[PDB]
C-alpha cells in the first residue's frame, strides 16, 4: 500500500515520503510524462513502470508484509499481487537510497508543464 | 492500477 511504501521510504532514506518524494520531478508521486529529471526521478519512473506491469493489482491499497534481515528488505509471501507490489516498492526504496547523493530539493513541487513527452517503459 |  502507499502508506507502507512511505514507511519503507522513511526507513531506508530518513526522508518523509510526503513531502520529499510525493511531488518530486516528473514521475515521483504523480508520474506520467517527461524526461525524468535525475536519478531519483528515474527511480520513480521505473517504479511507475513496475506498477504498470500489474494492471490487475491495486498497489495503492493492497497491503503486503516484509521483514528486515540485517538491513535487507525481504518481502514475505502473500497473494501474487502483494508479492509483486512488494518487489516494486523494495526496488524503489533501494533506488532512492542509492541516489540520495544527488537528490535535489529544487525538484520538489516540480511543475507539470516542464514534463513533456512519453518515455516508454 | 499501474503507473502510466
Amino acid at each position: 500500500s502507499l502508506l507502507e511504501f512511505g514507511k519503507m521510504i522513511l526507513e531506508e532514506t530518513g526522508k518523509l515520503a510526503i513531502p520529499s518524494y510525493s511531488s518530486y520531478g516528473c514521475y515521483c508521486g504523480w508520474g506520467g510524462k517527461g524526461t525524468p529529471k535525475d536519478a531519483t526521478d528515474r527511480c520513480c519512473f521505473v517504479h511507475d513502470c513496475c506498477y504498470g506491469n500489474l494492471p490487475d493489482c491495486n498497489p495503492k491499497s493492497d497491503r503486503y508484509k516484509y521483514k528486515r534481515v540485517n538491513g535487507a528488505i525481504v518481502c514475505e509471501k502473500g497473494t501474487s499481487c502483494e508479492n509483486r507490489i512488494c518487489e516494486c516498492d523494495k526496488a524503489a526504496a533501494i533506488c532512492f537510497r542509492q541516489n540520495l547523493n544527488t537528490y535535489s530539493k529544487k525538484y520538489m513541487l516540480y511543475p507539470d508543464f516542464l514534463c513533456k513527452g512519453e518515455l516508454k517503459c | 492500477v499501474a503507473r502510466s
